[PDB]
């Protein structure tokens, strides 16, 4: 049987993300906005009972948890078409609606209220999982609940369920804009801390580099949250075409995170995307060879992540996954893997073995593709660092002023000390240099 | 389930063994690949090989 | 002359005689010397002919 | 991989020869002036990452960069149709417009202040280009923004790249007219110490001679810079075929300048042009012979560089090499070498063998090309130090003078002092000594500390 993945969708942005994300499944699926498989989607080839389950023979349920401390935002999912794509007994709600107010401190307290609601709501999601792998979280790390209820939720995951994989979809907040959340750098470490302790592995989205995507690859001269959560959507959506389009290799999680994760604590993530194209380049399909494809991909304009331009450290590529999607040639694979060596487009590690893996995929078919050929790249990358190190320097800039650390006094978690905000920044700071040691021989023994 | 570290350090250091061997056999193996592609023309083993040393892991073991 | 110009392609074989055998692709050439130089400055014992052959392709 | 060329257009002047470059380059490669290859243009034989970059896998965005102290030129560039050809981060414009004011004390500091985001912008090119072999600087020496912007430019390529090769072409201040800017001699000699200190090779553009050659064979009273900027493009057309027309030899611009300079100070390129038509005559494809070709580049009417003519030094050729475009029969290249060196059309260096060089080379097949044959000669004369002599003299003319000085004192590369004119009059002497020596066999001593 499939693993079955429960996605849950943490705050605003969390929430806007997993319901796009549906949307986008269905989308490509051919499902109805009830659940029911529309007659048109025919082609049964996608592996739905990984992230949806069936409620009949005939329709298929998403196993996504809207999860949500204020009711405002959940009220107006529920007011959409796909309100019935999600099975009801999933979805725990804060009794209070009052949401975290952006406090990541509030949102823990939150999500140890909700505490029960939550735990009942996953186990019974659990048991409509017939080999239920573990649980996917997709929230924000800047806001008050995305990023504590989410951390609350990922502690309780790794208390009770020891033995489940956990995935999460986490947004970063933007390292390279000033936040106007004060508190971000507290909602950053307190994320960071449970992601070092209590999570397994951490995709990081930088509302920064969407942003930055937005403007110089959308040409968005002011991306909208509506514009950031479709891009978000499908990066979403490659990153489940393993899943959807179902084939002779990296069909199963563990399969696809396995070449990015080489030990335990270098489970920090950085994806890329192709192609990437402007709304407005949609036009012309354009024959991009498997060596055309990865040299726009390997393109920093391409890249869907905004690392800082660190002077002082050759970041380099720790590991490299490249998920192709559409009409691959296998004889274009090998040629644009000997045009990467060649060219060295890609730094590997240097106390290790590691280079770029390639996956070609199919395109959903229910969905026309506008182009033949697409692409994700996942990449362990030392200037993914620098998007940390940014984010480590602005917490610091924020702590070493002490900037509206009295409003978390104000909250439980952090009324006696924000000593978890400083042992997260530390932690942080390590993993930078790991990261940056990564790119060094000495990598062996770096941390020791 | 986990002297205790003592054991733990003591199969540490014999999977770190094992390794070794593995690795120096899979050393010979790709040495072994190299011949047979060299004999038989086959392009693909020539790409499993320059896949196998991205990073140059195996460039050392293939020059010694 | 039909047969041997489709099958065999003799007029084009010997055009590509001139290109190459006959060093006629002279950028090529120069690329590959280049790339050839830390290659063939090396002792021709320690050449290896599978490694050879991939540097050949690399510079094709 | 092609040697990439990145192309410097520094000044009005400069940057009007390497816009007009860039024109004639797309038109020869059929690339349209977005930058995109023609749809006709289905020869992919053209080596174009020697002197282009690729924009997409369609598009081809010449490695050319424009650089002016003055923004008035780098906007009209942007205003023409082929704004797009270029890659945009290879244009770096002068925030302060101004230029330099004809002053090449002004320009150095110019390019000194900008000499970071120069770079900047210089790297960011670079990485479009597999493997850049050099930068090619198209300037004026008299002006101040390709002259002295110029010079700062090259000082800093040279500290940074101090591996690759650095050509000018150096637009000389026309020496027949008098020069408004009295301090242009000063300027030039500033310019020209940079080139002896900084530049490897230095093609000398003279406006007296541009002007001339319109007024006789182009019938142009007043010859405009756009006028001597189309001819410019069609010699550097001519000179960049052998790498957008591959072949045997001669793909590179090294190997062909290679034979030319046999030491670092002998560095002073002459250059010829054939056939010499005039535009209303291309209707006629003149089976023009080798020993044809011979004939009338020999015609000082047909030398693409103006050498004065020195009365001191017995000035002669050291060496010569003939790029011809067209076709070409081998035996009538072997009959007309037979025939040139029985008729002594060719005098060789005394020091050592010396030979007529003879390159064959294809037309563009993307352009019309209405001659059958064309040629270019290089030839190594040692008269071609009489013009650097010249502009000495020039030079010293003004700093006796103290003409226009002050606007050069204005400035700090010329605030304290002509040195720089007093080192370029003390290189042109060794120039000119060397090319007396390189005609006697004394040569082999030429340039050594015990003969300067």
């Amino acid at each position: 049987m499939p693993r079955e993945i429960i996605t849950l969708q943490l705050g605003q942005c969390g929430n806007q993300i997993g319901f796009e994300f549906w949307k986008q499944l269905c989308a490509e699926h051919g499902i109805s906005p009830e659940g029911i498989v529309e007659e048109f989607a025919t082609e049964g080839t996608d592996r739905k009972d990984v992230f949806f389950y069936q409620a009949d023979d005939e329709h298929y349920i998403p196993r996504a948890v809207l999860l949500d401390l204020e009711p405002r935002v959940i009220h107006s999912i529920l007011n959409s078409p796909y309100a019935k794509l999600y099975n009801p007994e999933n979805i725990y709600l804060s009794e209070h609606g009052g949401g975290a107010g952006n406090n990541w401190a509030s949102g823990f307290s939150q999500g140890e209220k909700i505490h029960e609601d939550i735990f009942d709501i996953i186990d019974r999601e659990a048991d409509g999982s017939d080999s239920l792998e573990g649980f996917v979280l997709c929230h924000s790390i800047a806001g008050g609940t995305g990023s504590g209820l989410g951390s609350y939720l990922l502690e309780r995951l790794n208390d009770r369920y020891p033995k489940k994989l956990v995935q999460t979809y986490s947004v970063f907040p933007n390292q390279d804009e000033m936040s106007d959340v004060v508190v971000q750098p507290y909602n950053s470490l307190l994320t960071l801390k449970r992601l070092t302790q209590n999570a397994d592995c951490v995709v990081v989205l930088d509302n920064t580099a969407l942003n930055r995507i937005a403007t110089d690859r959308l040409h968005i001269q002011n991306p909208s949250f509506s514009q950031i959560n479709q891009l978000v959507s499908t990066i979403m959506s490659a990153s489940t075409t393993t899943l959807r389009y179902p084939g002779y290799m990296n069909n199963d999680l563990i399969g696809l995170i396995a070449s990015l994760i080489p030990t335990p604590r270098l489970h920090f993530l950085m994806t890329g995307y192709t192609p990437l194209t402007t709304d407005q380049s949609v036009a012309s399909v354009r024959k991009t060879t498997v060596l055309d494809v990865m040299r726009r991909l390997l393109q920093p304009k391409n890249v869907m992540v905004s690392t800082g331009r660190d002077r002082q450290t050759n970041h380099c590529y720790i590991a490299i996954l490249n998920i192709i999607q559409g009409e691959v040639d296998p004889t274009q694979v090998h040629k644009s893997l000997q045009r990467i060596r060649e060219r060295k487009l890609a730094n590997f590690i240097p106390w290790g073995p590691a280079s770029i893996q390639v996956a070609l995929s199919r395109k959903s078919p229910y969905l026309p593709s506008a182009h033949r050929v697409s692409g994700l790249m996942m990449a362990n990358h030392t200037s993914i660092s620098s998007l940390f190190e940014r984010t480590c320097r602005q917490y610091d800039k924020l702590r070493k002023r002490e900037a509206f650390l009295e409003q978390f006094r104000k909250e439980d978690m952090f009324k006696d000390n924000f000593d978890e905000m400083d042992t997260s920044r530390e932690i942080v700071q390590q993993l930078i240099d790991e990261y940056h040691a990564a790119t060094r021989p000495d990598y062996i023994s770096w941390g020791t | 389930l986990d002297d205790t570290v003592q054991l733990v350090s003591g199969f540490e250091a014999t999977i770190n063994k094992f390794d070794k061997n593995f690795s120096a056999h899979l050393l010979d193996l790709l040495a072994r690949l190299s011949i047979y592609s060299t004999s038989d023309c086959e392009h693909g083993m020539a790409s499993v090989i320059s896949r196998l040393d991205f990073n140059g892991f195996y460039t050392e073991r293939l020059e010694r | 002359l039909d047969v041997l110009n489709k099958k065999y392609s003799l007029l084009d074989h010997m055009q590509a005689m001139r290109r190459y055998l006959l060093l006629g692709q002279g950028d090529f050439i120069r690329h590959l010397m280049d790339l050839l130089k830390p290659e063939l400055v090396r002792p021709a014992t320690t050449l290896y002919q599978h490694n050879l052959t991939g540097i050949l392709e690399t510079a094709v």
